[PDB]
C-alpha cells in the first residue's frame, strides 16, 4: 500500500469531474440500503425503512456529502493519507465506534457509485488505481486502532 | 435467502444482459485481474493481455453460468449442481476471491446500467452473486 | 455442510468442555479483544478490563447457545433462530467479525484440551465453528 | 510489523521453546487437512486424502520445516521482513502462484499449534502478540504479487 504516479493520478486526475455532495448522499446512500447494518449508526437519521426513505432522507445526503469532502480533501495527500486521517481517525475509533470494516466497504460502495456515474471512462485501469487509493483511505482511515 | 423482490429484480437487470452477456463477463475478468492482482495465481496459462482470445471465452463461459443460475434462482443449488463439484475439486480456488470475482461484475454490470441500477436494484444484486458465490463455495470442505 | 463424522466430534470435543465452556467463552474473547482490538469497537459499553465481571456473564451467555448448537447440530437456524433475530438485527455486527472470535475459540480449547483437540478434530471443529457464524449470519439481508 | 518491547520479549521466550521441524510438519500438516483447498500445490506429493495418510505424509513432513525454518529466521529480521521475504515473495507468485490467503491461512493454524502445544502458557497478549506476528509474517510474503 503505496500507490503509483501512474494510476496515483487517474484518482486525484479524473476525481475532477465529481460533484461531492449527490456523489455522497448516494455512495453514503447505498451503503445503508446494501449493507443494512451500517444502518447500526443513525436512528438520529429518520426513515431507513426503505431505499427510498433511505436514499431521499436529507440528514443521509447530509452526512455522506460530509463525508466525501473529508475524501477530497485526503486525494489532496495521497503520499500522505495515514499522514492526513490520524486525527481523523481516533475519532471513529476512540470516539465514534466503528466498525472499520466499514471502511472498505464504502471504498467499494464507491468504485460502485463511481461505477454508476462515469460509465465507459470508468476504464479496468482508472478504476484500479481508483482501488488501492479506496483501500489505503481505507486503511489510513484505520491506522489508529487500539 | 433473497426474496421474490430480489429474484425480478434479478431477472430483470439480468434481462438487459441478455446477450452482451459474455461480454460483462469478459470486461468483468479484466477489472478483476488488474486490481485485486493476486487472482492471476489462478491463471498461470491463460493469456491476460487486453484482449487474450483465452480470456474472451472464460467470460462467455463465466457469464452463461450466471444465465443459467438465474434462469434457476430456487433451484440454485440442484442447478449449478456440477460446477460446484467443479472450483471444489479440480481448481480449488481460496473462497476468498469469490467474493474478489462477485464486486466487479456489479461495476461493469455497474457502468452498462445508467438507469437499470436501482440500489434498490444494485442491493438485489451483490446479493445473487453471494448465493451464487456460497452454491459453488459449497463442498470446499 | 456438517458431517456425521464431523458431527460425533464436536459433540466429544463440546463434550469435555462439560462445564469450563462459560470459562472458556471468558477466555475465548479475552484473547478476541487483545489479538485484533476491532471487535472491540463493538463493545463500548463493557468493562473490559482483564477479569470483568462483565465479560464473565457475556462469555457464559456466549458458550451457552454453542452448547445448545451443539445439541441441534440437525436444527440449529430453529434453535438460534432467535438469537438469530438479535445479531441481524439490533447488533448489526459485521459478519467478518464473526471469523475473528471463531478464531479465537478454537484456538482456547487448543490450551486446555491438550489431546481431545485432534487434527481431524480442529478440522471439524472449525466447520462447526462456520457452520454456526453463517446461521447467526442469515438474518442478515 | 510493529512490535514491542515486552512484545519481541514474549516473542522471542515463545520460540526459544518451538521445537521447529515439529510444529512445523504440523501448521502445514493441519492446513491441508482444516481447509482441504491448499491441497493443490501439492500432488507431486502422494497421499493427502486423509489427515493421517496427512499427518504421516514425509513429503509434508519435510517441506513444513522448510516453511517453518523459513519462519523462524524472519523471527530474527522482526524489524524489516518486507526485507528478509523478498525473494521468497519475488517467487510464491512468479514460479509457484499461491494465492497469498494461504500464508493468511496457516499463520491461524501455526496459533492453535502452539496454542496446543503450550497450555496456559501461550497466554491471550503472547497470542496477541504472534498474531501481530503471523501478520507481518503474511503480510511480509505477498508485498510483491503483480
Ligand atoms: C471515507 C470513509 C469515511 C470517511 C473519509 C469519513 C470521514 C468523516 C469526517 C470528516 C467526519 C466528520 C466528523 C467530525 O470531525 O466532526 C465523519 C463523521 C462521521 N462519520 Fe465517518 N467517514 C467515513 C466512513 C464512515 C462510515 C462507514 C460510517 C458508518 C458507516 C461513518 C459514520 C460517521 C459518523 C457517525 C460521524 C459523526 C457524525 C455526527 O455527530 O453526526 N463514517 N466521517
Ligand atoms: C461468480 C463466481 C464464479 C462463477 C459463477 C464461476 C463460474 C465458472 C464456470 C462455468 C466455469 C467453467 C467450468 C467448465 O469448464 O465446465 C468456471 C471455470 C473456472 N473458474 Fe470459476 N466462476 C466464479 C468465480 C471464480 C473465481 C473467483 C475463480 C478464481 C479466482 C475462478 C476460477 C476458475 C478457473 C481457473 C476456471 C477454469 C479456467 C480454465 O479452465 O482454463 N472462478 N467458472
Ligand atoms: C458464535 C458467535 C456468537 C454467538 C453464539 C453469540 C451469542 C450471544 C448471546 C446468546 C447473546 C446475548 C443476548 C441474549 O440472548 O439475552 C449475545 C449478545 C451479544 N453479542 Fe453475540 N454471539 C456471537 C458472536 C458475536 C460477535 C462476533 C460479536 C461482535 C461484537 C457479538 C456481539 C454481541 C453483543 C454486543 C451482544 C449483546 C452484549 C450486550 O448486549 O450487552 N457476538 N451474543
Ligand atoms: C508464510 C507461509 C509460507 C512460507 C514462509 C513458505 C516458505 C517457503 C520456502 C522458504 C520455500 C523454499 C522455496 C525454494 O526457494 O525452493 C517454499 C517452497 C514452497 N512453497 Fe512456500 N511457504 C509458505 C507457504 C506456502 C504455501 C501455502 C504453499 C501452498 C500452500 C507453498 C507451496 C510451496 C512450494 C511448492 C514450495 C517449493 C517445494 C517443493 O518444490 O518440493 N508455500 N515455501
Amino acid at each position: 500500500v503505496h500507490l503509483t504516479p501512474v494510476e496515483k493520478s487517474a484518482v486525484t486526475a479524473l476525481w475532477g469531474k465529481v460533484n461531492v455532495d449527490e456523489v455522497g448522499g448516494e455512495a453514503l446512500g447505498r451503503l445503508l440500503v446494501v449493507y443494512p447494518w451500517t444502518q447500526r449508526f443513525f436512528e438520529s437519521f429518520g426513515d431507513l425503512s426503505t431505499p427510498d426513505a433511505v436514499m431521499g432522507n436529507p440528514k443521509v445526503k447530509a452526512h455522506g456529502k460530509k463525508v466525501l469532502g473529508a475524501f477530497s480533501d485526503g486525494l489532496a495527500h495521497l503520499d500522505n493519507l495515514k499522514g492526513t486521517f490520524a486525527t481523523l481517525s481516533e475519532l471513529h475509533c476512540d470516539k465514534l465506534h466503528v466498525d472499520p470494516e466499514n471502511f472498505r466497504l464504502l471504498g467499494n460502495v464507491l468504485v460502485c457509485v463511481l461505477a454508476h456515474h462515469f460509465g465507459k471512462e470508468f476504464t479496468p485501469p482508472v478504476q484500479a488505481a481508483y482501488q488501492k487509493v479506496v483501500a489505503g483511505v481505507a486503511n489510513a482511515l484505520a491506522h489508529k486502532y487500539h | 435467502v433473497l426474496s421474490p423482490a430480489d429474484k425480478t429484480n434479478v431477472k430483470a437487470a439480468w434481462g438487459k444482459v441478455g446477450a452482451h452477456a459474455g461480454e460483462y463477463g469478459a470486461e468483468a475478468l479484466e477489472r478483476m485481474f488488474l486490481s485485486f492482482p493476486t487472482t492471476k495465481t489462478y491463471f498461470p496459462h491463460f493469456d491476460l493481455s487486453h484482449g487474450s482470445a483465452q480470456v474472451k471465452g472464460h467470460g462467455k463461459k463465466v457469464a452463461d453460468a450466471l444465465t443459467n443460475a438465474v434462469a434457476h434462482v430456487d433451484d440454485m443449488p440442484n442447478a449449478l449442481s456440477a460446477l460446484s463439484d467443479l472450483h471444489a475439486h479440480k481448481l480449488r480456488v481460496d473462497p476468498v476471491n469469490f467474493k474478489l470475482l462477485s464486486h466487479c461484475l456489479l461495476v461493469t454490470l455497474a457502468a452498462h446500467l445508467p438507469a437499470e441500477f436501482t440500489p434498490a436494484v444494485h442491493a438485489s444484486l451483490d446479493k445473487f452473486l453471494a448465493s451464487v458465490s456460497t452454491v459453488l463455495t459449497s463442498k470446499y470442505r
